[PDB]
């Protein structure tokens, strides 16, 4: 017994969202802006005479790449990379709202081909945005949760 | 906890504070001459004395077991003086303490002239310890206490640790406070195998409130000659960088491994900048440039270890309004290993962008490039290349479903020359002119579903999303075009849905696929997420044949299918975890890789770990390079266990430690010990490694190394309360990073 | 969390005024004492003095069959007798009349809500 979602992913009350950040031509503040048009909200941006609407602050992006393996000789074999997010939502009269994110991501290494070896840790970084960007969008349900309590 | 516990040792100020000029503030007298016990309060200063006399100029003298209790200090003393027109009082030989701060002393004659904070001892002695324990003393003669900034004073220095002196050199300070002076650090050591001795020396310099500079010493006793190490710091309009060079004149050890060579030397240079200028400018630098392709197996640096195989050298320039970018980049590289050294190199690239997102229902984007690849012996192709791109797309949506038909038209111009030695050795024959147009065609969708679990969670809501995709690249031929920036990708989950199998745009494979793919999640009462599966294949209708298919697998099919994946993540609690990972292929027939992992974080002090990893030798057969199948080093694969810990003992300890199994073939590739004490005047610490280093070739048998650190501080006059747990479990060579 | 742990009455031995007789071993050294003033109804006060004062205030709760008191900050300390003694973390008091002019002071000015034995 099974039925389709009859909800939204993005709850009801926050369908008009002001977007704010630190960069805003980078590239985590194109994905969510790309992610949230993509869920219908609309994104009134350049903060105006309007205190109706949620907002949303982003935060500080970290990465960071080390050994994780090693041959029989001492050299390495494959590297890791991770991701780390910070945002607040700001309902309007009550308080803020804490979310997080983070994302693992591994490949193998060639010293013999190192140039073509660094065009493949832009894909993995380019496309590491996309779900750094797509949990935070996930994790909105509970906030409405927490602020109809 | 040894911060609260150490907090009692620090008389506070109870009365109430005041905020002003004291000097016009009112005068109470308890008892001219007054006679037993008599107080003061003059503001926040409070005089006691036996007897005190007033004579006004005015002048009141105090005789007998004189205290004192101003905001920041503590006095006492037999016979006292004061004046009110400058604020300065006189107080004989007796004992003085800080209050706000540790901080005690004790004195022949003091001092406490009012301009400022300045107070004066003859036969003092400044420690940072608590009332009752001697350990150790800063005694002089003469000593200025100032505070406007936070500087110390010291004459005739005579630094004893008990009753014994260790040091001279009259003229130097103690820093006390939050406020960077340029002085001197403290040393360190270490017994490594390499070199049987280590000596540091620091210096600190603070040019300016956004500049720095590190000058720092360095003794190489198995050598022989004082490695100096430069630095540098700042911070301004674009970012901060992080500087360096690292001199050293000449060696023994190198003239003697290594003979016949003009002159021995060794140096460095790192520099990373990373800003944004303004809102729109982006700027990059990650140079690293090295002497001796063996720097690293040596003396070691933290900002490159053993593990290691080139060094990048890469610069960056960028725009970006809100759909428009550009960037003028060039990467250079320089290989260690001297086996084959025959590295490429990018000189000025370009990337444009556009973004325009409105036309009807559909979208637009455009993409471009152009490269001048440079090789780093006088006969390999150097060569050309121009790109272009245009793409759209065409979304749909719903509440429980999404559509996302694409096109794209890629083209290329390739211009090759310097042909002479590859045309001539090698049967293929390369061109000098070549041109590759090839569309796409994609479908994408998705679907949710949704439960209310009434098995054993009441109010637990299930999801499960299903997937679809294809697929269609026409062949074309492209045994004309040499591999400048191609490598196969990996696989795993999220990599399953996907329109590129090589990265860069050297090499193009046909594909006719027909991916799919399942995920589930449970959530919990308040939308709190804490399960996800995933499994997914991959259904190729026809052979992906780029045109020079040099991969040797063992069982050759073409269609059918071929791949798989899976993931799971688990949160059980707050303070656990759980991760995992797994691929396979039908034409390896074993699995190609594997993951697992395990964690309990109470606190920044408590955690344990545990992980797995695998690599079958097949895949390290069909996918590295060829000298990778054959050496004794490489062929067997990863297959290691790892363990990591660490947790506090009674108050004032910490204990840490790790492992590295090996079980292919049973061995141990690292191991660290770091046990760390924590006084309320003083800090120790100590260190450990095993790390693997070098492959002797004789009979082949691995080398070890070994390392013994040491290190101590000054603690009790600054804001550092904090054991060193995170700053040690930092240090070997495969470090620790959270799972959780 | 603190206002979460739900209030334990404590038995008749355990409520009275305890103050600590001689060096403790837990408190630097010279000369220090750390003292507990708990009611009837499980409302604590750790008090300790060697050059200043410092009080935290905590609740009387059971957990595993032992009573363990749980401060404003989440400590964790469990009472365990040993003839006419109660016993936490590095320290051991008998049975006194009357604390300390300090601690008392500083408990007038932070009263617990329940009567004051």
């Amino acid at each position: 017994g099974w039925h389709l979602r009859d909800t939204t992913q993005v709850p009801s009350t926050m369908k008009v969202m002001i977007l704010d950040s630190g960069d805003p031509n980078g590239p985590l503040s194109r994905a969510v802006r790309n992610q949230l048009r993509l869920n219908g909200v609309e994104l009134l941006d350049k903060e105006t005479t309007r205190k109706d609407v949620p907002s949303l602050r982003l935060g500080k992006v970290s990465i960071a790449k080390d050994t994780a393996s090693v041959f029989r000789n001492g050299q390495t074999a494959e590297y890791q990379m991770i991701m780390t997010v910070n945002a607040t939502v700001l309902i309007p009269g009550r308080d803020i709202y804490p979310i997080s994110a983070k994302v693992f991501r591994s490949f193998f290494d060639n010293p013999q081909m190192a140039l073509a070896k660094d065009n493949e840790q832009d894909m993995i970084v380019k496309e590491m945005y996309d779900r750094a960007a797509e949990q935070l969008i996930r994790k909105l349900p509970s906030i409405r949760a927490a602020d109809i309590a | 906890d040894l911060a609260s516990q150490c907090m009692l040792g620090v008389p506070s100020y109870d009365r109430p504070l005041v905020q002003g000029d004291t000097n016009d503030l009112p005068v109470t007298i308890n008892a001219a001459v007054f006679t037993g016990s008599v107080d003061i309060m003059q503001g926040n200063s409070r005089l006691q004395a036996d007897e005190v006399q007033l004579h006004q100029v005015r002048t009141v003298d105090a005789l007998g077991n004189v205290h004192y209790d101003d905001n920041q200090v503590i006095l006492k003393g037999p016979k006292g003086w004061a004046n009110l027109n400058t604020k300065d009082t006189n107080v004989w030989e007796g004992d003085y303490q800080m209050v706000g701060r540790q901080g005690r002393g004790k004195a022949d004659l003091m001092k406490q002239r009012g301009e400022n904070r300045y107070t004066i001892l003859d036969n003092g002695s400044f420690t940072s310890c608590l009332p009752g324990s001697d350990t150790w003393s800063v005694v002089g003669s003469e000593i200025i206490h100032d505070r406007e900034e936070q500087v110390a004073e010291i004459w005739n220095a005579r630094f004893k640790v008990g009753p014994v002196p260790i040091f001279y050199s009259p003229y130097l300070q103690l820093p006390v406070g939050d406020k960077r002076r340029s002085g001197f650090l403290i040393p360190n050591a270490k017994y490594t195998t390499t070199n049987y001795f280590e000596f540091y020396l620091p210096y600190y310099w603070n040019i300016a409130p956004n500049m720095d500079a590190t000058i720092t010493p360095h003794y190489m006793h198995r050598r022989g000659n004082i490695m100096w190490e430069n630095e540098f710091r700042y911070l301004s309009q674009a970012g901060a960088g992080l500087m360096e060079l690292d001199y050293l004149p000449s060696d023994k050890v190198y003239e003697d491994e290594h003979p016949n060579d003009d002159s021995s030397r060794r140096w460095l240079f790192y520099w990373n900048h990373s800003g944004v200028m303004d809102q729109v400018w982006r700027f990059n630098v990650d140079y690293t440039k090295v002497s001796d392709p063996s720097y690293f197996n040596d003396f070691d640096n933290k900002y490159g270890s053993s593990t290691d195989g080139y060094a990048t050298q890469k610069f960056s320039v960028g725009y970006a309004v809100q759909n428009f970018n550009a960037t003028v980049s060039t990467k250079q590289f320089q290989v260690f290993s001297e086996q084959n050294t025959s590295s490429y190199s990018a000189e000025p690239q370009l990337d444009v962008n556009y973004y325009q997102n409105d036309v009807g229902p559909f979208d637009t984007r455009i993409y471009g490039q152009a490269v001048h690849f440079v090789n780093t012996r006088d006969d390999m192709p150097e060569a050309t290349r121009v790109h272009l791109e245009p793409t759209i797309n065409l979304p749909l949506s719903n509440n429980w479903g999404s559509i996302n038909t694409e096109a794209k038209l890629l083209a290329t111009h390739y211009q090759q020359t310097n042909l002479d030695w590859y045309n001539s050795r090698n049967t293929t024959k390369l061109d000098e002119s070549v041109n590759r147009v090839m569309p796409q065609f994609k479908v994408d969708g998705k679907m949710v579903f949704e439960r209310d679990m009434e098995m054993l969670a009441p109010g637990y809501t299930q999801t499960l999303e299903p997937r679809a995709q294809y697929l269609y690249v026409p062949y074309r031929d492209q045994s004309d075009i040499y591999n400048y920036d191609s490598s196969l990708l990996q696989s795993d989950y999220s990599g399953l849905f996907r329109d590129r199998t090589y990265g860069g745009l050297d090499r193009i494979a046909s594909a006719n696929q027909v991916t799919t793919g399942v995920t589930s999640r449970i959530y919990d009462d308040a939308a709190v997420e804490r399960f996800n599966i995933s499994v997914g294949q991959i259904y190729y209708f026809t052979e992906s044949r780029t045109g020079d298919d040099n991969i040797t697998w063992e069982n050759d099919d073409k269609t059918g299918s071929l791949v798989w994946a899976g993931d799971t993540y688990w949160r059980i609690s707050e303070r656990w975890g759980l991760r995992g990972g797994i691929q396979y292929d039908t034409r390896l027939d074993n699995v190609a890789t594997s993951n697992s992992s395990i964690e309990y974080r109470r606190d920044e002090d408590r955690l344990v770990q545990l992980n797995y990893r695998y690599a079958s030798p097949e895949y390290i057969q069909a996918t590295l390079p060829k000298y990778y199948s054959t050496a004794e080093q490489y062929k067997n694969g990863i297959s290691q266990v790892g363990a990591v810990a660490s947790w506090p003992i009674a108050d004032r300890w910490s204990i840490v430690g790790a492992y590295y199994y090996d079980t292919n073939a049973n061995k141990q590739a690292d191991s660290m010990l770091g046990v760390q004490y924590s006084s309320c005047c003083y800090a120790i610490r100590v260190g450990y490694e095993r790390k693997l280093n070098g492959w002797d070739n004789d009979k082949q048998h691995a080398v070890y190394d070994n390392a013994i650190g040491f290190n101590i501080e000054l603690r009790g006059l600054s804001s550092n309360y904090g054991l060193g747990t995170q700053e040690m479990l930092r240090s070997n060579i495969l470090p620790y990073q959270n799972t959780l | 969390n603190y206002n979460n742990v739900v209030k334990t009455p404590a038995p008749d031995w355990l409520a009275g005024y305890w103050q600590t007789k001689g060096p403790q071993r837990a408190l630097v050294s010279p000369e220090a004492i750390g003292s507990l003033i708990v009611t009837k109804e499980g409302d604590t006060l750790d008090c300790r003095q060697w050059q200043r004062v410092i009080a935290v205030p905590g609740k009387l709760t059971l957990m595993s069959d032992d009573l363990t008191n749980v401060t404003v900050k989440r400590e964790l300390y469990e009472v365990e007798r040993d003839g006419n003694t109660i016993e936490y973390d590095g320290m051991t008091m008998e049975r006194v009349d009357r604390p300390t002019a300090e601690c008392a002071a500083a408990l007038d000015k932070a009263p617990l809500p329940t009567p004051l034995p």
